């Protein structure tokens, strides 16, 4: 997995590759790492999977109510609070590490929070087995003032560098564009730079090339009247 | 305990269990019946940890028998060895699981079907036309795949199954001092007392 | 980790490097180690970054209330529910804290909080896995009653070399000066005090 | 692994499975557990397959310069001797091998000998070894008599292989038979277990679990 | 001693064109002996399909809970469970046991109802959810069935022409494990008719 | 302390009256008109912003409430028992609903969890 | 079997049109301590090679004075020992391969990953690396430890594949391994401001560069950064 | 503790046609996540008309390939310039490896050829020296994707003739060269999508009566 | 290997051995003879780890033999039981000793005695009256030190023996598949082949 | 311990603490680990006692040999001789020595030979358990060409601290000045060193 998650002028933007796997295998070519815990406010998971989606869609929940209680458009150090609060005490053992990004009426924030209950503060960051790639172009191309296509480009060249070199991270590239005042704009599968080529050979078989022993008609409705 | 055999044939479930109790070093026991009758037409054979099998089967054996009490029914054979499964499968991940496994023959008075079912300790129930626990079945199965029949009569099952048994006392290690044989049908229980 | 705080003249001042490692890999080069419990009363924080984060949030919180209720604490009664944590959590806490504050009564003071959950109160403290090649040159160089300029100075060239032996230790040396005058934020680069 | 070997009137039965498995992976379904050691004696192959290849084809360069030296036929007595022996010396290093040697000589007629990795060797009239062992034993056990014509041997032992290829997930491919006369050994075929269980079912009216 | 190979078996789910396809091997073990031939891994409520693998007394416990489940869905909902709803009830049933995990490995099929749209889905023992749009695999042998899978897959293929591509995935893939096969059962499902076919392989 | 409370302070009198209840709808008989009208393409629900003084922001006070994306309330009688009933509401739609089956409750079912709640207050001590 | 204790991080390198380029950093750390700061970890054999070491300095020490003795051997009773018969990279590696699999053979390892870098006596660009295990592999980049995570991403994208090499020239090449550099100083914990670089082109030979600094580096965003969450 | 093995990952494939045979492999070599090389050939041409591949621990293959290759060298010098054929060589490298049988070169070894009637030839062996003759055999990482494609593919199991419903199996029918080469590219290809050790390139070498003959493919570099 | 047992009478000394070889879950042998023959009048039963028993009694057979042929004349069973002592003594220090323990039975010709020596692997040696290895003797030491008279025919020794095999039966949870027994006296070594 | 080698302008000094734990114990607390190997090249030793004393017994032995056959040996050809013993029996040695010797031709030369056997020619080295704690203090006052007095103030000050904060370190401090002039033994007292 390759996440970042990059400051601009006026928001932040956050990507991720599409690799999901089961060791060495690929699962899914094709996953989404990005998700929502508000509106504008996104963020990406690395690590144990089921632990990353259940603590987003939790503290996202619990978001929810929150700004239903208070009237107010929610916070990210909201998200963040509650997130690392729930991940310290289980001292842990919920695997999740995430980098957690949006914009607030305060403004536009990004952080990263780790599996123990640690966070961070930054204007870049990179997380999952792909980081170090992803950090060595963050530090190479990141400047003080990045506009809104800069930032995209430098997010999504991150973690292209993850594709290409990290064996955890392949496919494709997803963005998610948080800016203040305006609507956050999730760009599912920005960049597709690894489409599989025309097999050599098509596979489809002679109908009745297999052996049947019985055949049956399953009822899959309810009880029938009359 | 070591050896329990089960086989269902046309008309009856005939469950063989072994008379040895060894506890270590010494045979303690050579007539040890590892068998409840849950009910009149329902019998489970039990092997597994010392202890922890009468203890399981005798707990079984309570329930079945208020269930019959409350209801004024038997239940089918099906029912019980659903509820028994439900047991082991909550007992596996307790605290201390009940390290037991049984055979439950039973014959349905409903449909007037003998049937078999064995389950293990951590609640894996298959119904079968013959069946075993522990490695019982890795002596047996090759003579019952090759002999078995669904119209067998009782007499014919009990030669089948005699055969298992010697073949048991021939390729196995340890002397299970024979078995207890008991047959379930359409009137009840009762055991073969020459074998 | 290098952390320090020092007590001078006008009150006291907390250093800390920036480097934040998983390994050898520096997760995080820029890190803030320099936190606020209070608006006078800061810590610097040494050990598991998870920890001693969770700790100081509950300092926080304690302090926010107790101001609430009987106004401003004392430093001492800061260092006190730091200790009250980590004492009474100590078999699951790996935290080494650093408290410094200002008062008007009491001036600058600083209490270090090591592992095991005790309290020393000191002129100065160090800590942090940086501290160990330092512990000579503070010795030898802290004076008591020392100008903001010259505990500046002295903070500056302790953590240099800090930063110059131990791998764990780098980055920006940030500072945080308490007087009565208020709350003063430094930071120096690399090009700046690797030279000295 | 299911491989088995009997005495009887007409000589000695050899019958083997074909599966090879690396944990659940079945890596092979078409490996040869008889080796030929010399066109008189046969060595089936359990445990270490490299083990088992090594030493029975090395134990066939021996038995060919004792025949070379002493111009007569190696009894089996002798083979194996020189099989166990040479195991025994590398007792404690890690070697796994399980086979049985089958041959047929004037002096001794049919003998098998069982020889093992830890040094056991036990002449006999049937052995089973493998995974599979106690589901061919069954088969072998009640069916098993002196008197048994070749043809009907040849079968016993195939259809003591199609119960443990069955039963024994390790065990299946395909059954190889020999037979092992005093004029030396004669192969009897490949039979594909997939093929052969449909074949013996229906023929037979045994495993009649299975719905087919 | 590793509870998600002591039983053995395999589960495969493919989309077609209309129509959605799941199947499963028959057997059941205990480690190298065969014990069961006849041990159906899919199970239905209603027109959404889930086929389990892994420790066969969790199968059995998650048909029995999720059976329960949806019965109660259906009486307040007075409507049959879609399969994506299924799907997430599944995700949150499993990850309720986080530090206690059933050791199975879901694989639900299945048609909506209103929009027609077929659809598959996969989960590891803890609920993270794998929504494909080609083809799911679980099991002993999802080595082998996602090798099968990825070459013999193509999409948009017609109900019967689904059939043949699922089912030699399923067979081939098992006749390279030990602890799979024994017999298989595939279900072609489409929006208001399933066919049911028990296939014919090898027994070794 | 402690409740001690442990009983039911509604009961049936002899004529087979829940007292409680019955005063209940007393008092939402003196509460502000509200009304809902429900069309092919959708639904409306309105009340009347009676301002207890001129000076308080009517604006601050909703009497009609967001449950979920696709759910509104409004009510007649004691606006305090209202405000927190749509906070249980909006609460009991997640935990009994959302996360478990990943989507909003349907109306009908929202609504019964909110009749629970109200029936529980009935009969609990 | 041992455990390497005063330790060199990182050795980088990539292939040009022209020739070849390899960098190192001058430290010698003891775990966490970065103890020695005048350690140089690039060794020129000849006119034509550079071999680059990372791990035990220990065993690089050794190392080095297997490669003077080499140097020593050829030259005896060889009249071309300047000319036709000179060491090349290639022999040079090979050597130091065979060492590196047969200390792993014997379970004394020398705890080390090396790059050779040279040209050979026709002009091909060499570059390979070799191990403790005595694993073997060449590419258009190289880099040891942590310059394998970091640094061949970002020399990657200069020269991806083959047809890549005629293309990049030497001023593009020493950029790329010098801003490598300085990103590995930001991000490796056991990794100095100071190194070396060695250039070995066909047309001007072997250039080797001491005391290299990193420069040109961004620090001044940091003054903005509070807290780690809520801080103000 | 020092551990004298490492995993390069890699996958391997050889498949014997009736007067032919091909060994291929992809190109990329790793260890852990990273990749080390993107081309790095993993199949060899060993001389009279043999080709080798020792895959898993790369220092291993390395060293076993070396040894072969001197082995072929020292044939011909001690029994006048014979060659060496398919047979003789795979016995050969059983004693190569079983001479480590206690410290095992950690490689899965297939060969492929031409045997003294001219019909394609490939063996396989595990680390310590048992071995086969097979007509089709993948290896390495993806062997466990591949084997049951070829299976279906090659052998054609599981297929049978429409209409008869299963009593008729397909017949196997001989494959061209062109027809393989189809089979191995469409393999690695699918073990390029679903494992992450695979891609980069593959190299497939084919040997006929002619010589051996080298062919490229790009594979995705992900 | 299991039980062997081992008792001197009046005029010969009776050595009985179990027939079953186990391999782990199958017995593969029901008929296997554990004894050498040292000497026309001295036999040495055994049992232990599998492999090393056979190679150690065969290579003791070879060097007793080599020294009846070199000298023209049979050694006593003291000189020969110090002999095969030694050997395990030194054995037990060696890179990998033999697990072996023996028995052996010989009539002294020159004495016109029966002699029965107990020698364990460790190469620790005693002469007895009965004597056993393993587990036997836990089950048989309690008859035979009731039983036993150092005046009893060897008919009576057999009977004394078949109550020990008996209890062995009866209390051990292992199929030892019966057992050889031989007898040795001054005109050598036979054995009863109906036991 | 705490050992260290300085060079200065008329040659190198040598310095050492006194003190020889077991556990907690000061086994010997006027130990002398300042130790000749040939008439001015002597070495400071860390790590086992018994390691350090057969590895410094053999080079003596090597070096007297040496002297007998091609006259004086140089402080490298020493230093090769330790680091020959310390590489190769690397498996089997805790062995942390520093050698300085003094030539008229190269004068004053210091070179360490840490854990693994590697050898670092330095202008001065700082080796055992104390030395940690003066990093900071050693690179800070280090001077190249200083006097001898000042050298002697620069090694009493340091292995003051060393003393001061390692309690692995103690007793008195020794010293071995190697020059020209010949061969000057120096000690230092607690009452004398723990008042600077
Ligand atoms: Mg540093
Ligand atoms: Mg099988
Ligand atoms: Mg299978
Ligand atoms: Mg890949």
């Amino acid at each position: 997995t390759t996440i970042v998650g990059v400051k601009f002028n006026n928001g932040v933007v956050i990507a991720a590759d599409t690799r999901s796997t089961q060791g060495p295998i690929v699962a899914d070519k094709n996953c989404a790492k990005l998700h929502r815990i508000s509106p504008k406010i996104w963020c990406a998971g690395a690590g144990t999977a089921a632990d990353t989606e259940a603590v987003t869609q939790l503290i996202g929940s619990n978001i929810e109510l929150h700004s239903l209680y208070t009237s107010r458009e929610p916070r990210v150090v909201s998200a963040l609070q509650m997130l690392k609060q729930h991940l310290f005490k289980y001292q842990g053992h919920i695997g999740a590490y995430l980098i957690v990004a949006g914009v607030d009426p305060t403004g536009s924030h990004l952080f990263s929070i780790h599996a123990h209950g640690s966070t961070d503060v930054g204007y870049y960051l990179s997380l999952g087995s792909g980081s170090l790639a992803a950090m060595a172009v963050l530090e190479s191309h990141w400047k003080q003032d990045l506009t809104k296509e800069e930032a995209i480009k430098l997010a999504s060249d991150a973690i292209q560098a993850g594709i290409w070199n990290d064996l955890g991270s392949g496919s494709n590239v997803d963005v998610c564009v948080m800016e203040i005042g305006k609507d956050a704009e999730y760009l599912r599968n920005y960049l597709t730079p690894n489409v599989r080529e025309e097999k050599q050979k098509s596979y489809k078989f002679p109908r009745g090339t297999t052996a049947v022993l019985k055949e049956s008609i399953v009822n899959i409705c309810d009880i029938q009247e009359e | 305990m070591d050896i329990i055999l089960g086989i269902r044939v046309q008309d009856s479930v005939i469950l063989a269990s072994s008379k040895a109790v060894t506890r270590g070093i010494s045979v303690l026991k050579d007539s040890d019946d590892k068998t409840r009758q849950l009910s009149p037409h329902t019998l489970m054979s039990f092997a597994g940890e010392a202890g922890d099998t009468v203890q399981f089967a005798e707990y079984i054996q309570a329930n079945i028998q208020l269930y019959s009490i409350r209801e004024d029914y038997e239940l089918s054979p099906q029912a019980v060895s659903s509820f028994v499964r439900q047991e082991l499968a909550k007992s596996i991940r307790s605290r201390r699981p009940y390290q037991v496994n049984v055979l439950i023959g039973g014959y349905d008075k409903k449909k007037n079907k003998p049937e078999l079912y064995q389950i293990d300790y951590l609640g894996t129930k298959v119904e079968l036309p013959y069946g075993a626990h522990g490695y019982s079945g890795f002596y047996t199965f090759s003579l019952l795949d090759h002999h078995y029949r669904p119209d067998m009569t009782t007499e014919e099952g009990l030669d089948l199954l005699k055969l298992c048994v010697q073949e048991l006392e021939k390729r196995m290690p340890m002397d299970f001092k024979g078995v207890i044989v008991k047959i379930v049908d359409k009137d009840g229980i009762r055991q073969v007392d020459d074998f | 980790t290098s952390i320090m705080a020092v007590t001078f003249k006008d009150g006291v001042i907390l250093g800390a490097d920036s480097r934040t490692t998983t390994g050898a890999y520096i997760a995080n080069r820029v890190t803030d180690k320099l936190t606020r419990v209070h608006d006078k009363i800061w810590c610097c924080r040494s050990g598991s970054a998870a920890d001693t984060q969770a700790i100081a949030d509950i300092v926080q919180y304690h302090l926010e209330l107790y101001t609430s209720q009987y106004g401003t604490p004392s430093t001492e009664t800061a260092a006190s529910v730091f200790k009250e944590l980590c004492y009474e959590n100590k078999d699951n806490l790996t935290a080494g804290i650093i408290v410094a504050g200002y008062d008007d009564k009491n001036k600058g003071e600083v209490y270090t909080i090591p592992l095991g959950g005790s309290v020393h109160k000191l002129p100065y403290a160090i800590a942090g896995s940086g501290s160990t090649f330092i512990y000579g040159y503070c010795d030898k160089n802290f004076r008591e009653n020392m100008s903001k300029e010259e505990t500046v100075d002295f903070i500056k060239h302790s953590l240099s070399q800090a930063i110059k032996w131990d791998g764990s230790s780098g980055g920006v040396i940030r500072m945080v000066v308490l007087t009565a005058a208020g709350v003063e934020r430094l930071i120096f680069y690399p090009d700046e005090y690797e030279q000295l | 692994t299911t491989m088995l070997a009997f005495r009887f009137q007409g000589g000695i039965i050899v019958a083997v499975d074909s599966r090879a498995t690396a944990g659940n992976w079945v890596a092979s379904q078409t490996v040869k557990k008889v080796i030929e050691i010399n066109p008189f004696l046969l060595g089936t192959m359990a445990g270490g397959a490299a083990d088992c290849q090594f030493w029975e084809t090395w134990l066939g360069s021996q038995c060919r310069l004792h025949e070379l030296r002493e111009k007569e036929r190696i009894s089996v007595a002798a083979a194996s001797k020189i099989l166990s022996n040479l195991v025994y010396q590398y007792k404690g290093a890690g070697l796994s091998m399980g086979t049985m040697i089958c041959g047929y000589t004037r002096k001794e007629g049919p003998t098998i000998y069982y020889v093992d990795s830890d040094g056991t060797r036990l002449k006999g009239d049937i052995f089973c070894v493998g995974s599979g062992q106690t589901f061919a034993y069954g088969v072998l056990d009640s069916n098993y008599k002196w008197d048994l014509s070749v043809e009907d041997a040849l079968y016993l032992g195939k259809r003591s292989i199609l119960a443990a290829a069955h039963r024994d997930a390790y065990s299946g491919g395909s059954v190889n038979l020999y037979h092992v006369t005093e004029d030396g050994w004669i192969y009897h075929g490949n039979h594909d277990v997939g093929e052969l269980f449909w074949k013996v079912k229906e023929e037979e009216g045994s495993f009649n679990n299975v719905i087919g | 001693s590793d509870p998600s190979s002591i039983n053995g078996g395999i589960v495969v789910a493919m989309t077609g064109k209309d129509c959605v396809a799941i199947a499963c091997d028959l057997r059941l073990g205990s480690q190298s002996l065969g014990v069961s031939n006849k041990f159906e891994k899919i199970f239905h409520y209603g027109h959404v399909f889930l086929g389990i693998t892994g420790l066969a007394t969790d199968v059995t416990t998650l048909n029995e809970m999720f059976r329960y489940k949806t019965n109660l869905y259906k009486l307040k909902e007075e409507r049959a469970i879609e399969p994506e709803t299924f799907t997430q009830l599944v995700s949150s049933s499993l990850y309720e046991r986080r530090f206690g995990p059933y050791f199975v490995g879901p694989v639900v099929a299945g048609i909506n109802s209103k929009s027609g749209k077929p659809f598959i889905a996969g989960f590891d023992l803890i609920g993270c959810i794998d929504e494909a749009k080609d083809f799911i695999v679980s099991g002993t042998a999802s080595d082998q069935l996602f090798g099968m899978c990825e070459s013999l897959y193509e999409p948009n293929l017609e109900p019967e022409d689904l059939f043949e591509t699922i089912s030699q995935a399923l067979l081939n893939a098992a006749d390279r494990d030990a602890l799979s096969g024994w017999g298989a059962v595939v279900y072609i499902i489409k929006k208001d008719e399933v066919v049911k076919r028990y296939l014919k392989m090898r027994q070794d | 302390m402690t409740d001690r409370y442990s009983f039911s302070l509604t009961t049936f009198s002899p004529s087979g009256k829940l007292g409680q209840i019955d005063y209940a709808l007393t008092a939402v008989k003196q509460g502000v008109t509200s009304l809902g009208i429900k069309a092919t393409n959708g639904v409306v629900i309105a009340t009347e912003k009676k301002s207890s003084s001129p000076l308080a922001m009517s604006e601050t006070l909703s009497k009609v409430s967001l449950l979920t994306p696709d759910i509104g309330a409004v009510y007649s009688g004691m606006g305090p028992d209202y405000r927190v009933l749509v906070d249980k509401s909006r609460k009991v739609a997640h935990t009994s609903y959302k996360r478990i089956y990943g989507e909003y409750p349907p109306t009908k079912l929202l609504v019964s969890e909110v009749a629970k709640i109200m029936q529980e207050a009935t009969q609990s001590g | 079997t041992q455990q390497p204790i005063v330790t060199g991080t990182s050795v980088i390198s990539m292939k040009y049109d022209n020739g070849v380029i390899i960098a190192a950093d001058n430290l010698g750390s003891y775990g966490s301590l970065l103890r020695f700061n005048g350690v140089e970890r690039l060794i020129p054999v000849g006119d034509n090679t550079v071999v680059g070491i990372s791990g035990d300095i220990s065993d690089m020490q050794h190392i080095e004075r297997l490669l003077k003795d080499l140097v020593t051997e050829n030259a005896y009773d060889n009249p071309l020992a300047d000319a036709e018969e000179a060491l090349e990279p290639s022999y040079i590696f090979e050597y130091l391969a065979t060492v590196m699999y047969q200390r792993r053979s014997k379970m004394n390892p020398l705890w080390n990953a090396i790059i050779v870098a040279g040209v050979q006596s026709n002009g091909d660009q060499f570059l390979r690396y070799v191990n403790l295990l005595g694993v073997t592999y060449s590419s258009p980049t190289l880099a040891t430890g942590f310059g394998a995570h970091m640094a061949n991403p970002l020399l990657r994208k200069v020269v991806d594949r083959e047809s890549d090499i005629p293309k990049t020239t030497v001023q593009v090449a020493e950029e790329a391994i010098v801003n490598a550099m300085r990103v590995l100083y930001y991000r490796d914990a056991r990794s100095s401001r100071n190194f070396s670089l060695a250039i070995i082109d066909k047309n001007t030979g072997l250039t080797f560069k001491k005391n290299l600094q990193v420069e040109n580096m961004k620090w001044d965003f940091a003054k903005d950064i509070k807290g780690y969450g809520t801080q103000k | 503790q020092f551990n004298p093995y490492g995993d390069n990952g890699g996958t391997i494939l050889g498949i014997a046609g009736e007067d032919f045979a091909v060994l291929a492999g992809d190109t990329r070599n790793i260890t852990d996540y990273s990749i080390n090389s993107r081309y790095e050939p993993k199949v060899f041409d060993c001389g009279d008309n043999i080709v080798m591949s020792a895959n898993g621990f790369a220092a291993d293959g390395d060293a076993l390939v070396k040894r072969f290759k001197n082995s072929v060298k020292w044939y011909h010098f001690d029994h006048n310039d014979k060659k060496l054929s398919i047979n003789s060589a795979a016995r050969n490298i059983q004693h190569l490896l079983y001479g480590k049988r206690f410290f095992p070169y950690y490689v899965h070894t297939i060969i492929a050829g031409l045997d003294e009637d001219g019909k394609g030839a490939v063996y396989s062996f595990d680390p310590v020296g048992s071995y086969e003759r097979e007509q089709c055999r993948a290896g390495g990482a993806a062997a466990s994707l591949i084997m049951p494609f070829l299976d279906n593919q090659v052998n054609f199991k599981n297929q049978y003739e429409p209409g008869t419903n299963g009593k008729v199996k397909k017949p196997l029918k001989y494959l061209s060269v062109e027809e393989v080469i189809k089979l191995v590219r469409d393999s690695f290809t699918s073990a390029t999508e679903r494992h992450i050790q695979v891609g980069d390139g593959l190299e497939i070498l084919i040997v006929t009566k002619d010589g051996v003959r080298k062919e490229f493919y790009e594979l995705k570099r992900d």
